[PDB]
């Protein structure tokens, strides 16, 4: 477990996790707010 | 004043063939000039 | 001879050599030669240079305390 | 009505562009039966286009001579014509997020150096420590200006690696 | 040919001579280092400037320096 | 020797102690060098006297009902008849420009060739005919009063310049407008001083 | 060994290789590195070389005048400056075919001629030249001047005529004389010639050397000048309905302030330019006697340099010690001169197209495009030359013990901060410009172009509204009569300038949109990045962390080998050679912007540029693809039009670009081994080993390879863009 956790603690794996997290957040924001351009509350 | 009509027929071959040929001949003798 | 020609071994030093890779850097004194060579202060550095080495010999006048 | 430009709602080229887009979407839609998934997909695309064109209007956006909306970047001018939400608020938000990133990275750099082999912590990330610093960066400007005040944000020129002249 | 200059920061580790592919350097007795050896270049006319001696130098910066200039038949590595 | 403080409890300046008109000030730490300090002293005194004279002219051109100070040089756009309390002097613009340039140049040359650091700040002698500066305490308090009234003069001149840049009304009209309707009419109602009011 | 060709280098003479030839040419005029060279001999060689360059320049312009007069249509272009095209030089090529000869007969000529795009026709029409005999005598006089300058260089090279070292180092007298004589009285004589000739010639009056000292330029006759009534010269200016060639609508005015353009020819007034040059001459003369000569008055350069030091240690020692730094180091003066001249020609390029000074120049679109592109490329080249010679100054002649604590020592102390801030601003500009362009391209690709980000350039629009452009609206100066700027000069130059700036036909303060904003930020990115590369090369020239002893290796050395991870392209010469690529990209950007905006203005489809420059598909398709249709059709199996030569040199430029890629990508080891194999092949063959090489063939040096690749790259770049620009602007216009 802890060896696999340290493998998951390596830089490419946590970078991949950040990549999926940020991409999914931005994609869901764009999907539920279709095409915004100007901040208007 | 005005150059004759045969001037393009003489100066252009002179500076396109003869003058570069003598220039390369002089430069080739100058490159390989030894003591 | 009296005391020692250089700093205490194992103590941190700051390299004042301008042409060195470790200028204004902190290193550890490994050993100081007592025969009288020009650069007796052997300093080991945590970060390697472009050549990959981490140790160098410096004279007495190019080492100070870590500020 | 700044820079010799008209609002998107009052403009004619904006409505012409919207009409052209609706026309080509309807031309693509007419090739499919109403009881098919591409028909619903194109209807959703048309609805999204209409919603976007409605939201771009009545929001202060203005377009000049082509129907494509323009953005005013000078503060003050954007403040007195309700164009601050175009770039002024987003630039402040991006500065906030970028300072969050910088503060989190600085905290991880500093907090992973007082240990044996800091490069090992750099290459294999301390995930609980990284998450703790991630959730502690919400007050990045306060900590940044406080580190500036106490002088720990900047290093003196005596401990800084410097190239020969 | 090229100029090979050796300074007093050399520790006499003999790595530059082993890295030399044309037998330019040599080891002479010395008293300024712990190993009592100093690098010399008595055959600098045969050096081509490959800078292989500079790669093997363990000291910071370089205890041996090669400066190019005035290339000859031996310095250009020509078999013809 | 300190005559007051621009902010009660501020950091005292170790070099700005033996200064006439000592009100601490200097938050930007300018003039720490003594030579720059005395240069700033003489420059401030000269600006004080010039703003003194300018405020005098601006007030005297208005309290006598002779016209606006900004409209005073308006006779020189194309060539008209100047006047001074109804004197109608016949002087061309070139003659007055030349004589003013020459007089100011020789006066500044004499002031620069004074070569006495105490006298550059305060010459005395021929410039003091009444001779009330012989008493040192009276000299000190009159120096303080001159500095205070000169500072008021320069801030009043800056106020006149800003007011005439913002609105076309003269000084007395602005004073009457503030007296009659202070809340309904002030610097915040100009629309150009504060971008957004 | 020891051949006599590199007489300036004894070490290069004893080099039995072909490289001795190449290094015998690249190091030809680097006299500081020559053997047995003194400072006086270096100064004498510099003086002779300067006289030689002046003679070459005068011979070149004499040849231009002669080839415009002979085999040209200067008089026909003078009669009709709108329709018929200028002729540069006739073509005599025996390799030409009969359809190629017939297709190149343009402009009413008897043979194949080249349409002139240098613009000397408009300039010589503006200055007053009308007849071919005037051009002939001007060309022969300039040839005599060039011969005189060459003989002068030879004589000043000769013994008992060489100037002293202190003569060259006399900075004060040289500065005073070149400020007062080279600029002051030269401009005074030029504006005198303008008043005497060009204004009468633009008013239909012939003024020549035969009738000189007889015709009065002004009917008053110099008496208002002595009486002080200089306003009498600006009494009767030329009317709006004035013909440049004739005397219709003429006037009597030689110096005025008629700001704007002549309505008939769309150019600046001759009287305005004469007044400008007279004022410039007066300002130069009144400022040309400021420095301290042998007389008791003047200004010492060193005194002002040393006295200008800020108090409280703002700049440390200040500007002290810079006098000896400038005087001793010639590369510092070279860098300053090249930078100032580059800024000058950049200003020239940016001010010709907006304010055309020559009659019938704005109508000639190809001429204006070629002139702007040439001036911008020359400007970028000598910008880079200024920075490179500054790096040469930092490597060769820079003593930190002399200028200790000065501005140079300070900027060398914190060079890392400057390089880091320039790198940050380059990354910032590039990231955001590329992100905006890619966002716009993706948005336009998805069929919904209204989602693209169009940041309106409000700063430049506010400036132009503050300078008279009422298109953007607003209520700043020069747009509202209540402003003091509008009230001042209301009857001097404002009525003409406002009319010139409110017209959309000319190139004076054109409409600037979001695409113009994006390309302007791209230009800023290019300039800041090239500046970053050049100042990193100059500041790290004499040393760095990878090479502290970079001063001992000279300015142009290949590398230090594969040690310390790799040290290739570490000299300041390599930084300059990368900055050449970046400068080429930046000038390509500015010329693409200029060409596309002006082409859309001339075609009348300004909206196409407004809605097409936002995204890079518009740049590739509406500019690089739509306007290249006439270029590529210069020669085809169907036939040939007049743009065959432009298509041929376009393909030629692409080919030289490819050869530059050849000399830049592949490096020395492969070619050296291949040359060794070829040497064996030539050695071990019958009937060919009887001959032999006097010098051993070797591969080109790494620095030499970089230079050759740079030269091929720049030649291909220049030829390709010149071909495309001239073919696109001349194939559909005239
Ligand atoms: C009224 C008060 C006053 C003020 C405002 C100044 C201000 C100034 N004086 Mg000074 N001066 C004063 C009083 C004053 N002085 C007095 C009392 C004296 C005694 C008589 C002098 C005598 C004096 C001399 C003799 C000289 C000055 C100079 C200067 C200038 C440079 C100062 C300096 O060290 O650089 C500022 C401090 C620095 C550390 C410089 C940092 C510069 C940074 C690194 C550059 C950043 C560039 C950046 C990339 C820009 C980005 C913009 C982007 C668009 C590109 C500065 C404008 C010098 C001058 O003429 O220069 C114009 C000069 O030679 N002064
Ligand atoms: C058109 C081609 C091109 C491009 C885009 C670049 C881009 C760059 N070069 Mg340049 N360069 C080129 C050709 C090019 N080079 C050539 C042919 C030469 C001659 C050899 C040079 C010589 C040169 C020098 C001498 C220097 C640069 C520098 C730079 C940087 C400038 C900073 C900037 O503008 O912000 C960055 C802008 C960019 C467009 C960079 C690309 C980044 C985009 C956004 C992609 C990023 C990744 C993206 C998210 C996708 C991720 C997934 C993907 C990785 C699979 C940047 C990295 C300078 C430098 O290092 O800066 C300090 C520098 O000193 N270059
Ligand atoms: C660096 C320049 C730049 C800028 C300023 C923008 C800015 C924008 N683009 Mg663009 N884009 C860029 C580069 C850029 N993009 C590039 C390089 C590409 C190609 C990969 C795209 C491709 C692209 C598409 C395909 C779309 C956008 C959209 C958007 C919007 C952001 C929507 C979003 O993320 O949800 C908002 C998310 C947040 C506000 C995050 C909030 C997180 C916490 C709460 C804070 C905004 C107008 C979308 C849009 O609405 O169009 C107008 C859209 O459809 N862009
Ligand atoms: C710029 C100088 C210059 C000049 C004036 C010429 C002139 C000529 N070349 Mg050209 N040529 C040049 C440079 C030049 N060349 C260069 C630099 C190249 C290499 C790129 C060539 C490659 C080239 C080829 C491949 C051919 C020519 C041919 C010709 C001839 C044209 C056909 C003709 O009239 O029959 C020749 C008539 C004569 C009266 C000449 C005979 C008398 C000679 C000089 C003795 C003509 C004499 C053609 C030719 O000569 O055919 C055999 C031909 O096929 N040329
Ligand atoms: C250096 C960059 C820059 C530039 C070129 C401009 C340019 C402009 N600003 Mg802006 N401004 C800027 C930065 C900048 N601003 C910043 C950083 C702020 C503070 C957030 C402001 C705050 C500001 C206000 C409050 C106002 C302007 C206004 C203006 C306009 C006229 C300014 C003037 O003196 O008259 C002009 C479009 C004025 C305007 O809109 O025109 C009347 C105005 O009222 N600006
Ligand atoms: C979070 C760490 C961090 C921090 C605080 C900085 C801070 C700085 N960098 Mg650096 N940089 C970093 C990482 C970092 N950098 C990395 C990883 C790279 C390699 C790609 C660079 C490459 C780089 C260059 C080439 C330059 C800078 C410059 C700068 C300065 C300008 C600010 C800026 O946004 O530049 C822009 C910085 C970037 C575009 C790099 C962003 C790299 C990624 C996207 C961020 C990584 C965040 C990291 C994963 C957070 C870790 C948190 C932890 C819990 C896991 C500033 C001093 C500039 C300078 O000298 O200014 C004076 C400059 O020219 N940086
Ligand atoms: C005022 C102008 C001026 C002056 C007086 C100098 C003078 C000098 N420079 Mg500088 N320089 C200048 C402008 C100037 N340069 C410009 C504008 C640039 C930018 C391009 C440079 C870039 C530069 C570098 C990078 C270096 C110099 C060097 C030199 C020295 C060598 C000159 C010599 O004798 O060798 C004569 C040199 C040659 C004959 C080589 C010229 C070869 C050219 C590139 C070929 C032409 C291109 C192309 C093939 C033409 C044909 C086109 C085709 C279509 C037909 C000398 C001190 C060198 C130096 O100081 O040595 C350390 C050096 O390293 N300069
Ligand atoms: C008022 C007198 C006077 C005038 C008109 C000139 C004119 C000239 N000198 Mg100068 N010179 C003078 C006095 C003068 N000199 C004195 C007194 C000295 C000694 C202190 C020198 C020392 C000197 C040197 C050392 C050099 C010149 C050079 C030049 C030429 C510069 C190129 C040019 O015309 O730029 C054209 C400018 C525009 C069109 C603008 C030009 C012909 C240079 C040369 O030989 O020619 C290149 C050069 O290297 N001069
Ligand atoms: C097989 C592919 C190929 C290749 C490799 C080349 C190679 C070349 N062509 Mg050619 N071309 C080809 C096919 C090809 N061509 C074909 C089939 C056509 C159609 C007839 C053309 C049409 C063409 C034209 C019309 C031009 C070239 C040019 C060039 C040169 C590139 C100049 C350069 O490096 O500047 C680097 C690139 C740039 C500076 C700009 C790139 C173009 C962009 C899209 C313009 C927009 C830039 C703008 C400022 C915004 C971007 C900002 C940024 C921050 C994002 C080079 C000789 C140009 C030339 O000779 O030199 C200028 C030129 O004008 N070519
Ligand atoms: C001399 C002067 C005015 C002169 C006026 C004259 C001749 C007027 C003449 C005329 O009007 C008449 C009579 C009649 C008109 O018809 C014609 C004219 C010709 C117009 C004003 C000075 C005016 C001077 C002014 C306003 C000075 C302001 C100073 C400031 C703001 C100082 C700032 C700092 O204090 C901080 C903030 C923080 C500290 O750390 C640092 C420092 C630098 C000390
Ligand atoms: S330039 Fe060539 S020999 Fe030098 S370090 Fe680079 S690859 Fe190696």
């Amino acid at each position: 477990m802890k060896d696999f956790t340290t493998y998951l603690s390596t830089a490419p794996v946590v970078g991949l996790g950040w990549a999926i997290f940020t991409s999914g957040l931005l994609i869901e924001i764009n999907r539920f707010f279709p095409d915004p351009l100007v901040f208007s509350f | 004043f005005v150059p004759p009509a045969w001037a393009p027929s003489l100066f252009v071959p002179l500076t396109g063939l003869v003058l570069p040929a003598i220039g390369m001949a002089w430069a080739f003798t100058y490159i390989q000039k030894e003591k | 001879k009296k005391k020692e020609v250089g700093p205490k071994r194992g103590s941190l030093v700051k390299v004042l050599r301008p042409e060195s890779y470790w200028y204004n850097q902190v290193g550890k004194v490994v050993s100081v030669d007592q025969s009288g060579i020009r650069y007796p202060v052997v300093v080991r550095f945590e970060n390697q240079n472009y050549a990959g080495v981490s140790t160098n010999n410096y004279a007495l006048d190019e080492v100070t305390d870590p500020p | 009505d700044v820079a010799g430009l008209t609002p998107c709602s009052e403009s004619k080229a904006y409505n012409k562009l919207e009409r052209k887009e609706l026309k080509t979407l309807e031309k693509r839609l007419k090739k499919y039966e109403p009881g098919s998934a591409p028909y619903l997909a194109l209807q959703a695309t048309k609805e999204r286009t209409q919603n976007r064109f409605k939201n771009y209007a009545k929001a202060g956006l203005l377009c000049g001579n082509d129907g494509l909306p323009h953005l005013i970047s000078d503060p003050g001018l954007a403040l007195r014509f309700n164009h601050a939400g175009e770039v002024f608020i987003p630039t402040f938000g991006f500065l906030y997020v970028a300072g969050y990133i910088g503060h989190v990275g600085r905290q991880y750099i500093i907090k992973s150096k007082e240990d044996a082999k800091p490069t090992d912590k750099e290459i294999i990330l301390d995930v609980p420590l990284a998450l703790q610093l991630a959730f502690q960066g919400w007050a990045w400007p306060l900590a940044a200006i406080q580190e500036l005040r106490n002088g720990s944000l900047l290093e003196k020129d005596e401990n800084i690696t410097v190239s020969p002249r | 040919a090229h100029v090979v200059k050796i300074y007093d920061t050399c520790i006499g580790c003999t790595q530059c001579v082993r890295a030399c592919p044309l037998d330019v350097l040599e080891m002479v007795p010395w008293d300024g280092c712990k190993a009592a050896q100093m690098a010399s270049s008595p055959r600098t006319e045969d050096c081509v400037g490959c800078k292989r001696c500079e790669t093997a130098c363990p000291t910071d910066f370089l205890s041996v320096r090669v400066y190019l200039g005035n290339e000859s038949t031996r310095s250009l590595g020509l078999a013809y | 020797q300190r005559a007051g403080n621009f902010a009660p409890g501020s950091e005292p300046k170790e070099y700005l102690n033996d200064l006439p008109g000592n009100f601490n000030f200097d938050p930007l730490e300018l003039g720490k060098e003594k030579g720059t300090l005395q240069r700033y002293r003489e420059a401030e005194l000269i600006h004080c006297r010039w703003a003194m004279l300018g405020a005098a002219g601006c007030l005297a051109v208005e309290v006598l009902g002779l016209g606006n100070w900004y409209d005073a040089p308006l006779w020189a756009v194309t060539g008209d008849k100047p006047t001074w309390f109804g004197i109608e002097v016949p002087f061309d613009i070139a003659t007055i420009l030349g004589v003013e340039v020459v007089a100011m140049a020789v006066a500044e040359g004499l002031r620069n060739d004074n070569q006495d650091m105490e006298k550059r700040l305060y010459p005395g002698g021929a410039f003091d005919p009444l001779g009330f500066s012989k008493d040192p305490k009276s000299f000190e308090d009159k120096k303080l009063k001159e500095l205070k009234n000169g500072r008021l003069a320069m801030v009043a001149c800056l106020g006149f310049a800003g007011q005439h840049a913002a609105t076309g009304k003269p000084i007395l009209e602005a004073l009457g407008d503030h007296l009659s309707s202070p809340f309904f009419n002030n610097f915040a109602t100009n629309g150009v001083s504060v971008p957004g009011v | 060994a020891t051949k006599l060709f590199p007489k300036f280098s004894q070490g290069l003479a004893q080099d039995p290789s072909t490289r001795r030839i190449w290094y015998g040419l690249a190091t030809a005029h680097d006299f500081e590195s020559h053997d047995g060279m003194t400072e006086e001999n270096l100064y004498q060689k510099i003086f002779a070389s300067h006289f030689g360059q002046l003679a070459i320049i005068f011979l070149w312009t004499s040849g231009n005048l002669f080839h415009v007069a002979w085999q040209g249509n200067f008089e026909q272009w003078v009669t009709d400056p709108i329709h018929v095209r200028p002729i540069a030089h006739a073509i005599w090529d025996p390799h030409f075919g009969q359809p190629a000869v017939e297709a190149f007969t343009r402009g009413g000529a008897s043979g194949p001629v080249n349409i002139a795009t240098s613009g000397v026709y408009q300039w010589w029409y503006t200055i007053g030249l009308r007849s071919n005999q005037e051009l002939y005598v001007s060309s022969v006089f300039l040839a005599l001047v060039s011969a005189v300058f060459l003989f002068a260089g030879w004589l000043h090279l000769q013994p008992n005529f060489q100037p002293s070292l202190s003569w060259f180092k006399d900075a004060e007298s040289r500065l005073n004389h070149h400020l007062s004589g080279l600029f002051g009285v030269s401009s005074l004589a030029w504006t005198g010639h303008l008043v005497h000739v060009a204004i009468p010639e633009s008013r239909g009056q012939h003024v020549g050397w035969d009738n000189f000292l007889s015709v009065l330029p002004h009917p008053q006759g110099l008496t208002p000048f002595w009486s002080g009534n200089w306003a009498a010269y600006a009494q009767n200016p030329d009317t709006a309905s004035h013909a440049f060639g004739t005397a219709d609508g003429s006037g009597t005015a030689i110096l005025t302030f008629l700001g704007g353009f002549h309505p008939q020819t769309q150019s600046l007034w001759l009287s305005d330019m004469a007044h400008h040059h007279l004022a410039i001459a007066v300002l130069f003369i009144v400022a040309g006697h400021m420095y301290r000569t042998n007389f008791g008055i003047g200004h010492r350069l060193e005194a002002i340099l040393e006295a200008h030091t800020p108090p409280a240690g703002g700049l440390g020692a200040g500007h002290k010690g810079l006098f000896h730094t400038v005087n001793n180091s010639l590369h510092f003066q070279l860098g300053l001169a090249l930078a100032s001249v580059g800024t000058i020609t950049s200003l020239v390029a940016q001010h010709m197209y907006s304010l055309p000074p020559y009659a019938y120049l704005a109508v000639d679109f190809t001429t204006q495009a070629s002139l702007y592109t040439h001036h911008q490329y020359i400007a970028g080249f000598i910008m880079c030359g200024a920075f490179a010679h500054g790096a040469i100054f930092f490597i060769r002649d820079y003593d930190p013990e002399q200028n200790k604590g000065n501005v140079l020592a300070r900027v060398l102390d914190h060079k890392e901060a400057i390089i880091s801030h320039l790198s940050w601003v380059s990354l910032f500009l590039g990231f955001h410009t590329l992100g905006l362009y890619v966002h716009n391209d993706v948005v336009q690709a998805f069929g919904t172009p209204e989602k693209q980000i169009l940041i309106e350039p409000v700063f430049a629009q506010w400036i132009q509204a503050a300078q008279g452009k009422s298109l953007y609206g607003f209520d700043l100066l020069l747009a509202s009569s209540s402003s003091s700027a509008y009230s001042a000069g209301q009857s001097l130059w404002l009525p003409g300038w406002l009319e010139a700036i409110n017209n959309n036909q000319n190139s004076l303060f054109l409409t600037i949109g979001p695409g113009d904003f994006l390309v302007h930020h791209a230009i800023a990115l290019g300039l800041h990045t090239t500046t970053l590369i050049l100042v990193k090369g100059a500041l790290d020239a004499r040393g760095s962390k990878l090479m502290p002893d970079k001063k001992d290796f000279g300015y142009s050395f290949p590398c230090d080998g594969p040690g310390r991870g790799g040290t290739c392209d570490i000299s300041a010469y390599d930084a300059f050679y990368l900055a050449v690529f970046w400068m080429l990209n930046t000038i390509g950007w500015v010329t693409f912007y200029w060409h596309w905006k002006h082409l859309t203005l001339w075609q009348g489809n300004v909206s196409q540029f407004d809605e097409s420059s936002t995204y890079l598909m518009g740049w590739l398709r509406d500019y690089l693809w739509l306007n290249s249709s006439q270029l590529i059709n210069g020669y085809n199996p169907f036939g040939m039009n007049s743009l065959s030569v432009w298509a041929w040199t376009f393909l030629f430029g692409h080919l030289v670009y490819a050869t530059g890629f050849m000399f830049l990508i592949s490096w020395r080891g492969y070619w050296q081994e291949l040359i060794e194999t070829l040497v064996w092949a030539h050695e071990k063959t019958p009937l060919a080993n009887l001959v032999y090489w006097k010098d051993k063939p070797v591969a080109l040096s790494i620095v030499q390879a970089r230079l050759v690749g740079l030269a091929h790259f720049s030649v291909g770049y220049i030829f390709t863009y010149a071909a495309f620009l001239i073919a696109s602007t001349s194939g559909r216009f005239g």
